[PDB]
RNA sequence: AGAACCUUACCUGGUCUUGACAUCCACGGAAGUUUUCAGAGAUGAGAAUGUGCCUUCGGGAACCGUGAGACAGGUGCUGCAU
RNA sequence: GGCCGGGAACUCAAAGGAGACUGCCAGUGAUAAACUGGAGGAAGGUGGGGAUGACGUCAAGUCAUCAUGGCCCUUACGACC
RNA sequence: AUGUUUCUUCUUUUUUUUUUUGGUGAGAGG
């Protein structure tokens, strides 16, 4: 659409309509987060969490 | 309202190299039915638009006559270019009759009671000219009361 | 005064401007004028008689200056006085604008 | 991509005769609200979009001001130039912010202002185009009807209403229906209908005519005033220039075919149409038609007019519950009283005899020169006082020193009725009780005894409208006197 | 914008007359195919043999005959009938 | 043998346009119209040419391009070789 | 210098749409 060759234009690098979703992830506990596990497959760049 | 009566029709042309082409005079007459008449002068190329545009100057063209009891006053001479007209008095005779093509005139001025006798050239032109110039110079008995005299009622009795 | 030169050649724009100045001075400032006004003043009536001709017959009341030389037959308001001078029709059109300073209250 | 950004500027340029300009500053603040929302914290943003690429840097801006308000949106002038020394009061600093990238969520945000900047510049240059349309008898096709008023769809996103005052009282429209009305009010309201339109108000009749009736299109017949009842009565004055054209002919077409056009229009509303007079007399005369008229009197001082027919023709000169003599008194601008002619002789002889009794009471006159006075045409003690000597003069009898003592009692008893009025009220009765009230001045003392309001109880029962026409008293001080009078009347 | 047959509507002679061509009506022949002939050719006189698809499979469209036809055919006239 | 490489300069090939209008200069002439010289240009006055045949005249020709009212043949004026 | 005969005409009344995220195995609650 007209307003949809702008949004090709700037920020196209937002495909086109796009939604890009992360882990969204949804709702029913709360809790506290304690412990964080990061297992790597041998090869991959490690990130600065890592 | 303008109360159409229409008469007239016949071609006349003009003969060019290319030929004659024949135009339409066509004549007709306006008026109330109570005082107010007038006619206009219309030709075209054909019949129906030469009786459309005599409409516009006869709704210029309307002269009053004072119209005393739907008639007339007084016998005045109706004479012109080819026609000479008598107007003569009939005090409600309750006859409408008018020359040929001078009838479907003095239908729209409205009386019931008057003769004529369309003296010389029997032309339908020089009639719609006449019959409202006869008129034009009549006068009701007030307005030749209004001027001769000095004394309205002395004339009146 | 904005465009009238990019939508066709400016050979073409001048023959407009030739019919829109002979048009503006000939018609005058009376394109929005009435129509049919209600008088109509004449100043004099040796060239312009088709003028009192004409505004005779719809009943518009006209006026006329009058010199020797021309004829009341048609005019309404015959008013003497020479049609040659340039102070003195200005005193006459100085007269009828104080009237006419009553002819707008 | 980038040329895409060039596509679309140009198809919407071409499509709705918009500046590209405006489209861009409108997208650029859409990205910039937008970007706000994405923040927890209320920032100010810039987005400018380059004109040739489409692509869109996003700032931090910082509105430069004198005083600091919001210091997460507005910055210094001092330390504004402290980054860019060419920096004024009024421009943006900015910071580099990562845009916002163009999901469906900002393109349903820049297609909305979109839509909103051409209804601001495509529909309202459409509505300068249509000048003669606002103000001429637009066709809608209805919407929506409500109990209050009917929506029209005009085409184009164009909404009017018709108010229930509006409307004919008669009139029964459906959704679909095609419905005429004149659109006498644009309003640039940011919430509501912007165009409203009339069947009810007096411009509708005049439209109806100008386009029925081809000499009043042609500005060689003129509407001079319209009165109406909607949906059951209207009259119209015309006017012609044109000694050739008759104006009433003209309007009412062959056979009155125009004229019942327009009736039609307006669901059978009866129209009766008048030649315009210069005269006022002949005028109004004109205006009472169909009833004959057999004598006017004019009251130039009242602006009233004593219309006086004859009997059998009363009942028709003021028409079914007065609509006859109340049309033709809004289209005249007169106060019109119609009677009978022997009615009309009785309040002459009346109103003859009230002179007289006040003529000889007030000035020690006898009877007979009374009598005089008033059939040489003085009614009021006014005149008598004020009218130059030489109209007085002119009566049969009366000499220059009987004149001026005419003259003198006249004053004289004007001043006598005046202090005796101010006695009533305004010397006891208005100088104590309507004094109280907190703001009457004597002036004002004596304006509201002149009205009859001559104690503070008299004050406490009007209203703010009862005392409106008094010089010098504003609808609020009126409101605060009455106020104050009902609190020491009623509440004291 | 091209007269050996053709074109050709003109002429001689020899021929069918519901006909060169069209649609329809009943029924037959399937359609198809090479070749021997009275004869100038036309037309007409013959012999060997064949038979795709749908099958509501008591048969139908694409092709011709014989018989009644309605018509068909008209470069036969009227350009002052258009 | 542009035949075999090479080249996008160039003829040619073919498209959307740029190019001309009395635009400018002077004399003359009613400050107008306007003729024609001076200039540059590929071309100078609608640059050379074609296409488009106004209202209409010959009630000009054609029924034999086709259509089509009457007329007659319709065992023939129709049809075949 | 000459150029038949009988032969030309003229304007005011006709016109419906519109479309009908599965299986298996184990455990548990009622």
């Amino acid at each position: 659409t007209p307003e949809e060759k702008l949004l090709r234009a700037i920020f196209g690098e937002k495909a086109s309509d796009v939604k890009d979703s992360s882990l969204r992830v949804p709702n029913g506990v709360s809790g506290t987060v304690i412990d964080v596990q990061v297992f790597t497959r041998d090869g991959v760049e490690k990130d600065k969490r890592a | 309202e303008l109360q159409e009566k229409l008469i007239a029709v016949n071609r006349v042309s003009k003969t060019v190299k290319g030929g004659r082409i024949f135009s339409f005079t066509a004549l007709t007459v306006v008026g109330d039915g109570n005082g107010r008449v007038g006619f206009g002068y219309g030709k075209a190329r054909e019949v129906p638009a030469a009786i459309q545009k005599a409409m516009e100057k006869a709704r210029r063209n309307m002269i009053n006559v004072a119209l005393n009891n739907g008639t007339l006053q007084h016998p005045v001479k109706g004479v012109h270019t080819g026609s000479r007209v008598f107007m003569q008095p009939a005090s409600e005779g309750t006859g409408i009759i008018a020359g040929g093509a001078m009838r479907a005139v003095l239908e729209v001025a409205g009386v019931h009671n008057v003769l004529a006798k369309a003296y010389g050239s029997t032309n339908p032109i020089n009639v719609v000219r006449a019959t409202i110039d006869g008129l034009e110079n009549m006068n009701s008995p007030e307005m030749v009361a209004a001027k001769r005299g000095k004394s309205v009622e002395e004339i009146l009795g | 005064q904005d465009g009238t030169f990019d939508k066709l050649t400016k050979k073409e724009a001048l023959m407009r401007t030739r019919e829109l100045e002979k048009l503006e001075n000939s018609l005058g400032g009376i394109k929005d004028m009435g129509g049919l006004p209600d008088a109509l003043f004449v100043i004099d009536a040796d060239h312009e008689h088709i003028a009192i001709k004409e505004a005779n017959n719809l009943g518009i009341p006209v006026f006329a200056i009058v010199d020797t030389n021309s004829d009341p037959d048609g005019v309404d308001f015959v008013i003497p006085g020479n049609d040659d001078a340039i102070r003195a029709v200005t005193l006459y059109l100085g007269a009828v604008a104080a009237t006419v300073r009553e002819g707008r209250s | 991509m980038n040329k895409e950004i060039l596509a679309v500027v140009e198809a919407v340029s071409n499509e709705k005769a918009l500046p590209r300009e405006k489209i861009f500053e409108a997208l650029e603040s859409a990205l910039a609200t937008a970007t706000k929302k994405k923040y927890e914290q209320e920032i100010d943003v810039r987005v400018q979009i380059d004109r040739k690429s489409g692509d869109f840097d996003t700032f931090r801006r910082w509105l430069v001001v004198d005083e600091v308000t919001q210091p997460t949106k507005e910055i210094t002038l001092e330390a504004a130039r402290y980054e860019d020394e060419s920096l004024n009061l009024g421009d943006y600093v900015e910071d580099q912010i990562e845009s916002v990238t163009f999901d469906r969520i900002t393109t349903q945000t820049a297609k909305q202002v979109i839509v909103q900047k051409v209804r601001e510049a495509e529909r309202a240059m459409v509505v300068d185009q249509f000048r003669e349309h606002e103000g001429e008898i637009i066709t809608g096709v209805v919407k929506k009807v409500n109990r209050d008023n009917i929506s029209l769809d005009l085409g184009n996103n164009a909404e009017a209403v018709i108010l229930r005052e509006d409307m004919l009282p008669r009139e029964n429209f459906r959704p679909g229906d095609r419905v005429r009305g004149v659109l006498y009010s644009v309003r640039p309201e940011a919430r509501g209908a912007q165009l409203f339109v009339t069947r009810s108000k007096p411009e509708m009749l005049i439209e109806l005519f100008r386009i029925e009736v081809p000499e009043i299109g042609e500005e060689v017949i003129e509407i001079k005033a319209a009165a109406r009842d909607p949906g059951s009565r209207a009259k119209i004055a015309v006017k012609t220039n044109d000694k050739r054209i008759d104006p009433v002919g003209a309007c009412v077409g062959m056979r009155g075919a125009r004229v019942q056009a327009v009736s039609t229009e307006l669901g059978g509303e009866r129209i009766d149409i008048v030649l315009w007079d210069d005269n006022p007399a002949q005028f109004v005369i004109n205006a009472m038609a169909p009833a004959d008229v057999a004598s006017i009197v004019v009251d130039e001082d009242k602006h009233t007019m004593d219309i006086a027919v004859e009997a059998g023709n009363l009942a028709q000169a003021i028409g079914r519950n007065g609509q006859n003599v109340r049309l033709a008194s809004q289209l005249s601008g007169w106060e019109l009283n119609v009677m009978t002619v022997d009615d009309l002789q009785a309040k002459h002889q009346a109103e003859a005899h009230a002179a007289i009794d006040t003529f000889t009471k007030y000035l020690d006159i006898d009877e007979d020169f009374a009598t005089v006075l008033v059939e040489e045409g003085f009614s009021t003690l006014e005149e008598l006082a004020y009218v130059p000597m030489k109209e007085l003069l002119e009566i049969e009898g009366l000499d220059e020193p009987t004149v001026e003592a005419l003259r003198e009692r006249a004053k004289n008893a004007l001043a006598t009725i005046a202090q005796a009025q101010e006695e009533s009220l305004g010397d006891n009765k208005p100088a104590d009780d309507l004094l109280n009230l907190e703001g009457v001045d004597r002036d004002l003392a004596f304006k509201l005894a002149a009205r009859g309001v001559c104690t503070l109880e008299d004050l406490a029962e009007q209203g703010i409208d009862d005392l409106a026409d008094i010089e010098g008293l504003t609808d609020e001080k009126a409101g605060a006197l009455i106020m104050a009078a009902r609190n020491i009347c009623w509440f004291g």
